[PDB]
RNA sequence: AUAUACCGCCAUCUUCAGCAAACCCUGAUGAAGGCUACAAAGUAAGCGCAAGUACCCACGUAAAGACGUUAGGUCAAGGUGUAGCCC
């Protein structure tokens, strides 16, 4: 009797709004441009599945179309906020060691999880053996870098799909986005780009968790009286 | 390869007790002796007779409590007293255990001409140390 | 001598001879085999040849509120106790001899087609009672090894399905055949395809595909046609829930290629709703049993096109000579259209 | 006298349930392709063969033009054609009686 | 009689370090394969090694030493399957 009203006022209400958390106010094409998000790899490194998201090549250096990035980033941030609102487990994954420390801190601060270390065979597809039969896997995996250190796709991209976990991923021009649920074309190398991404996801996640508490608290106060 | 008193490895499904899991070289290191008497001490006599009595008592109790013994017997001798300590299961009715205790204590006391007492500890199932 | 006697376990371990160079390499075969028997099974503590009645051990301790005394069954009544134990012994032997047989597979000595039951319940209280498991191939694989020579392992192919569109297959590999069965069937339930069915009985359209060297041509059929397909396809179709289909397998008849080739083609079939959405037109079904009545099976969810689909006077579609040769009465085969059991 | 009653009893439902009486029957034959005719008869001089057909194996099943619920099991519900004998495994003798009772 | 039916107790490589399971992943779900530490699919357990213990130490020496190999040895330690003898 009271559960249907809970799920309707709290879980189903956010899904009726196009931007329930107002993640569009967090970034702009200019803010992305200042972080050098449009800078891609050289044309010789281009992946053919990234061609739709490329604005062009400036002297053999690919430029990422930030108009698309802004639209893709809006969806990825929106999905991430909704999953944080629903109290889903969010796991950040990246093998780029220049940013391992930064990413681990961002995860700890937002109350989520980070895996920046060597990824052992079967963390996702054999988790019950590795962790225990009652282990809960992540509900969302965010890749700040989708490639490993030998320039191949991070194994967790395939293994997240195998375990039916949606993935958000920054996809540079040499990356393969086919299996990434919510890809965001953007520069994955420059510290300004990576720092921006960590601020946006950290803020999206932190806002959605605070929104969940506000709604719950209001729903309880009104319930008693 | 050595064979003596070694429960060989299986597929991980054979339950063994603590005693069965320890080869002879662990005797006096990880496991104690199943009989304690003075016959094997330096300068002591009658080790031959104490040994035959122990072999009989183990066979006697195996066939007197058929299917009930959950581990090897522990035989203790103090003075002329003989104490038999056995770990048994909880399948036989208590009346049958009291009959067999009264019967065995009496028969063994007249056979070996000494006061014999039987101490029974019951366990719901054989205690498993590891699965070899 | 009493001291030379051993326990039953020691006596059976020796007499059975299950460990030894004979049993290591199966150097000894067993048409006649010593079978272990539990000789303490029907034995009652306190019962002996003399027929003594010990109060508290084999007879009740108290009778009519008084403690019973030592007594001995007379020769006649003791004789009946012994006879009753012999009959109970042969009766126990007879009941064990009786066992319920299992239905064979595609052939008497074949594993193919035999049901293995539902996959085992998962660790987290997960259950698959709705799923049935079928064996498709059991192979003996022989591996040459550096020190141990030719070793024998088992490769099993099994298919699982719930009969409502959810079906999968998996290979299992183990030294023991039963272990290979458990691995395959439990793995297959985690690799389930969903197969779309027209009216929950047939495929949506004719499917012709090649997987490696195995060709499979499948035809959509009406109700009552049954499964006229390679026996392995019949088995898989029952697991998926397809009741009416024709299939012809050509080229290499490799069970694995056929299984994964079949699942690839059934998982990539376009439904009528997908066709309507793709072309923004109505999908209209004409049935000869219903005359000229147009039966709309699917309508586009989005806007409905106003321009008719172009009418190419002659379609440039590739045809199967076998299909055409049959429609023209030029296909002669003694093996086609033979009477067979209901499938 | 009232053959349609057997199909309404509890004994019938326990033995066959809601499937046709021939659902679980399988012919024994060599090869993958069976002979194109079933056996002539399962009852030969009052003796029953080892693997009697679905009709002959149950003596309470009576092929009669009034026991329409049994007859329907040997007619295709979608096409109205009478199954040929190899379809269900009934002997030639009982298939003719089924065809005459159905007609 | 049969160690070429076995238990029991052992020789041997062993003055070895490997063996057998439960899973996971790659190869189009072919026979097969599964390691890179500035790490790229392997892993939670068992047995052996190791550790520990005995002897005078943490050294040494004992002991230990899996699975498998030689149908290795022993029916004459004892027991025992099968076959045979019972003036
Ligand atoms: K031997
Ligand atoms: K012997
Ligand atoms: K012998
Ligand atoms: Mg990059
Ligand atoms: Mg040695
Ligand atoms: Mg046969
Ligand atoms: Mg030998
Ligand atoms: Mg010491
Ligand atoms: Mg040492
Ligand atoms: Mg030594
Ligand atoms: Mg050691
Ligand atoms: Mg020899
Ligand atoms: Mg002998
Ligand atoms: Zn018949």
């Amino acid at each position: 009797e009271d559960s249907t009203d809970f799920n309707d006022k709290i879980l189903n209400e956010p899904l009726k709004h196009s931007d329930f958390f107002n993640v569009k106010e967090l970034f702009s094409v200019r803010s992305l441009f200042d972080a050098r998000v449009h800078l891609g790899h050289k044309a010789g490194c281009r992946h053919r599945f990234m061609e739709p998201y490329i604005f062009g090549s400036r002297l053999d250096h690919d430029i990422i179309d930030l108009e698309q990035t802004a639209t893709h980033l809006q969806l990825a941030l929106n999905f991430t906020a909704h999953m944080a609102y629903r109290k889903g487990i969010i796991l950040f994954i990246s093998r780029n060691r220049q940013f391992s420390y930064l990413i681990e801190n961002m995860a700890r601060d937002c109350g989520e999880y980070a895996h920046t270390r060597y990824f052992r065979g079967g963390m996702l597809t054999n988790a019950r053996l590795l962790f225990g039969p009652t282990v809960r896997l992540p509900d969302l995996i965010i890749f700040l870098h989708t490639l490993n250190n030998i320039f191949e796709p991070h194994v967790a991209v395939r293994d997240a799909a195998k375990m039916n976990i949606p993935t958000v991923g920054i996809v540079d021009t040499n990356c393969n986005p086919c299996l990434i649920t919510y890809p965001v074309p953007g520069n994955d190398d420059s510290p300004l780009a990576v720092h921006l991404y960590c601020r946006l996801f950290q803020t999206a996640i932190t806002r959605a968790k605070e929104k969940r508490q506000q709604v719950e608290a209001l729903y309880r106060l009104q319930g008693q009286k | 390869k050595n064979r003596a008193a070694r429960v060989r490895v299986s597929k991980g499904d054979k339950p063994v007790t603590y005693e069965e899991a320890h080869a002879p070289h662990y005797i006096a290191h990880r496991k104690g002796w199943l009989s304690l008497h003075t016959g094997n001490l330096d300068g002591e006599d009658h080790a031959a007779e104490r040994t035959v009595e122990d072999v009989f008592l183990r066979k006697f109790m195996w066939g007197t409590f058929p299917g009930c013994l959950a581990d090897q017997l522990v035989l203790k001798r103090r003075g002329n007293q003989l104490e038999i300590c056995a770990v048994v299961l909880r399948q036989l009715s208590p009346h049958k255990y009291y009959f067999l205790v009264g019967y065995s204590e009496t028969l063994l006391s007249y056979f070996y001409k000494c006061p014999v007492r039987l101490h029974l500890q019951t366990v719901p199932s054989k205690v498993v140390y590891k699965y070899l | 001598s009493f001291f030379t006697k051993l326990t039953a376990d020691e006596l059976w371990k020796g007499a059975l001879a299950e460990t030894g160079a004979g049993a290591k390499k199966g150097r000894g075969k067993r048409t006649k085999k010593k079978k272990r028997k539990d000789l303490n099974r029907g034995q009652i503590i306190g019962e002996g040849r003399y027929g003594f009645l010990w109060p508290g051990l084999n007879v009740p301790l108290m009778k009519n509120g008084a403690v019973q005394t030592i007594a001995q069954r007379s020769k006649e009544e003791q004789e009946k106790v012994e006879a009753d134990m012999i009959q109970q012994r042969e009766e126990w032997d007879r009941k064990k001899k009786m066992k319920v047989k299992r239905e064979r597979g595609w052939s008497g000595n074949s594993w193919g087609g035999i049901s293995l039951g539902p996959p085992d319940p998962g660790p987290c209280g997960e259950t698959y009672e709705d799923f049935d498991t079928r064996i498709l191939e059991v192979r003996n694989v022989f591996t040459m090894t550096a020190k141990e020579g030719r070793k024998k392992s088992i490769r099993v192919l099994v298919a699982v399905g719930n009969g409502k569109g959810a079906a999968g297959f998996s290979i299992g590999k183990a030294t023991d055949r039963m272990d290979a069965f458990r691995k395959a069937k439990n793995r297959a339930v985690h690799h389930l395809h969903y197969i779309e069915r027209y009216e929950d009985h047939t495929i949506f359209h004719d499917i012709s595909l090649r997987f490696k060297r195995t060709h499979i041509k499948m035809k959509k059929q009406p109700k009552g046609y049954g499964l006229r397909c390679h026996r392995a396809i019949i088995t898989i179709c029952r697991l998926i829930g397809i009741k009416d289909m024709y299939a012809k397998v050509s080229g290499s008849i490799n069970m694995l290629s056929l299984t994964q080739g079949l699942f690839r083609g059934l998982s990539r079939q376009e439904t009528h709703q997908q066709l309507a959405d793709k072309k923004g037109l109505h999908v209209v079904e004409i049935r000869e049993e219903c005359g000229p009545l147009p039966i709309v099976v699917a309508s586009p969810r989005g806007p409905l096109r106003k321009d008719p689909e172009p009418e190419d006077e002659v379609p440039d579609v590739k045809l199967d000579w076998e299909d055409v040769k049959t429609a023209q009465g030029m296909k002669r085969s003694v093996w086609s259209n033979l009477k067979r059991a209901a499938t | 006298d009232e053959p349609w009653k057997y199909l309404e009893s509890e004994e019938y439902q326990e033995r066959y349930g809601s499937r046709p009486v021939w659902a679980d029957y399988r012919r024994n034959h060599k090869g993958g392709v069976p002979p194109q005719r079933t056996r002539k008869t399962c009852i030969r001089r009052n003796k029953v063969v080892g693997n009697p057909c679905p009709i002959c194996r149950d003596h309470k099943l009576h092929v009669d033009f009034r026991n329409v619920k049994l007859l329907e099991q040997f007619v295709c519900a979608h096409t109205g054609i009478i199954f040929y004998a190899p379809y269900t495994g009934v002997c030639v003798k009982q298939h003719k009686r089924l065809t005459q009772a159905i007609q």
